[PDB]
């Protein structure tokens, strides 16, 4: 939902929330999303 | 045009067109995860 | 020292990056530690 959140406002609006205490099966990100671009400077998604 | 080759094989298919980035040696998504995968040490050309 | 790598302890680097990327980090660490060994050995020879 924070991805399904219709709140991506702007640059001088770049509210950032401390997401914490998740267990996110990041697979979701690179699997159940098809979220078009995924440049991941740093760690590889496979072991994310 | 100045080399002599061995075991040259081709591959043909049709894709939706946004996954034309997924035919690279090392990518993520349900085309290079479920359908077609290239080895990391690839030698050859992709033509689209 | 990380000799320009993103980290030092091999286990981590291995535990964060895919093999194709690992290549870069790994190689740099290798060169650094190899040079340290070489210097140590040469010094030992002289002192010998
Ligand atoms: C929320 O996003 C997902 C993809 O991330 C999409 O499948 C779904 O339809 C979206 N929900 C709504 C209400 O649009």
């Amino acid at each position: 939902e924070v991805f399904n959140a219709t709140r991506f406002a702007s640059v001088y609006a770049w509210n950032r929330k401390r997401i914490s205490n998740c267990v996110a099966d990041y697979s979701v990100l690179y699997n159940s999303a098809s979220f078009s671009t995924f440049k991941c400077y740093g760690v590889s998604p496979t072991k994310l | 045009n100045d080399l002599c080759f061995t075991n040259v094989y081709a591959d043909s298919f049709v894709i939706r067109g946004d996954e034309v980035r997924q035919i690279a040696p090392g990518q993520t998504g349900k085309i290079a995860d479920y359908n077609y995968k290239l080895p990391d040490d690839f030698t050859g050309c992709v033509i689209a | 020292s990380n000799f320009g790598a993103i980290s030092s302890v091999l286990n981590d680097i291995l535990s964060r990056l895919d093999p194709p990327e690992a290549e870069v980090q790994i190689d740099r660490l290798i060169t650094g530690r190899l040079q340290s060994l070489q210097t140590y050995v040469t010094q030992q020879l002289i002192r010998a």
